[PDB]
């Protein structure tokens, strides 16, 4: 199956404050009004990722990405106390070189310069399926310079929604507070390509 | 190049204030390298996280996200 993205998977690209400006970015977003797969088979990453789940239990808390996945080469387990591992782990329901120990939930996971990067976003909502109307910018969260390559990701036990991010130009739009309450895609259509113009 | 001037008004030079010290500064625990104190409204050159530069440092009003290190005007 298939949905409509709407205007989700904004993120903050840096961590520069900005007041009631307009800021043109050239970036990995999610194509605004974009196919995502609606739903575990394993999935490719290509060069990033948006995930998004609704959820009543916790259902979905583990993530998997790496390229064997076979404990041959590094494989990264995050599983929501969140606790991030990199060890070449042998494999899925219920030599290591890092260790980390810490409602529509919605996450960017991307990998730049041997860096992977998790954004997220918590909300509430009044509906049980398809991504909901609105626009909110996701706040990075992790940052690790691991250096993993990542070709195939995969979720660990609900439905999920997953799109893949594409290297865009983005006007976004900062309030007085520095948070990013609106975004023009400049090559949605001619309207935003005037407004990103402009 | 005259050795006789007009009345009037003439720009000859500029003026430019000079720092007066160098502020370097790192987190509570160790950046790599020794901090020193915080001088505020006076021309230093601060350092802040490798981050260099000249100025008069305030006190902002400015509300920065909880992951916002910098900040940016229009100029960038």
């Amino acid at each position: 199956a298939y949905t409509n993205s709407f205007t989700r998977g904004v993120y903050y690209p840096d961590k520069v404050f900005r007041s009631s400006v307009l800021h043109s970015t050239q970036d990995l977003f999610l194509p605004f009004f974009s196919n995502v797969t609606w739903f575990n088979p394993v999935l490719p990453f290509n060069d990033g990722v948006y995930f998004a789940s609704t959820e009543k239990s916790n259902i979905i808390r583990g993530w998997i990405f790496g390229t064997t996945l076979d404990s041959k080469t590094q494989s990264l387990l995050i599983v929501n106390n969140v606790v991030i591992k990199v060890c070449e782990f042998q494999f899925p329901f219920l030599n290591c070189t890092f260790e980390y120990v810490s409602n529509l939930r919605e996450f960017v996971f991307k990998n730049i310069d041997g860096y992977f990067k998790i954004y997220s976003k918590h909300t509430p909502i009044n509906l049980v399926r398809d991504l909901p109307q609105g626009f909110s910018a996701l706040e990075p969260l992790v940052d690790l310079p691991i250096g993993i390559n990542i070709t195939r990701f995969q979720t660990l036990l609900a439905a999920y929604y997953v799109g893949y991010l594409q290297p865009r130009t983005f006007l976004l739009k900062y309030n007085e507070n520095g948070t990013i309450t609106d975004a023009v895609d400049c090559a949605l259509d001619p309207l935003s390509e005037t407004k990103c113009t402009l | 190049k005259s050795f006789t001037v007009e009345k009037g008004i003439y720009q000859t030079s500029n003026f430019r204030v000079q720092p007066t010290e160098s502020i370097v500064r790192f987190p509570n625990g160790s950046g790599s390298g020794s901090s020193t104190n915080l001088v505020k409204n006076k021309c230093v050159n601060f350092n802040f996280n490798g981050l260099t530069g000249t100025g008069v440092l305030t006190e902002s009003n400015k509300k920065f996200l909880p992951f916002q290190q910098f900040g940016r005007d229009i100029a960038d």
